[PDB]
């Protein structure tokens, strides 16, 4: 084993949930936070956003 | 505006290029 300070290629299983959608929740996209009713959009994302 | 492609992680130390061949070329 070697870490450094670890500009890491290769991590082990990450978790998942089901997504609840139109609950107050506390939530983790991709390691980004926060705590608010998910809810879906009418709002287009290009496809890298 | 140029879009993200590629995104490599491999931690080199980048000072020179070349091109594998009209074409420009402008530092950041
Ligand atoms: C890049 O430069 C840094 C300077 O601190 C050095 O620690 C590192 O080993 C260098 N890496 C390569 C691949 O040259």
């Amino acid at each position: 084993f070697e870490l450094l300070h670890a500009p890491a290629t290769v991590c082990g299983p990450k978790k998942s949930t089901n997504l609840v959608k139109n609950k107050c929740v506390n939530f983790n996209f991709n390691g980004l936070t926060g705590t608010g009713v998910l809810t879906e959009s009418n709002k287009k994302f290009l496809p890298f956003q | 505006a140029l879009e993200p492609l590629v995104d490599l992680p491999i931690g080199i130390n980048i000072t020179r290029f070349q091109t594998l061949l009209a074409y420009y070329v402008g530092y950041l």
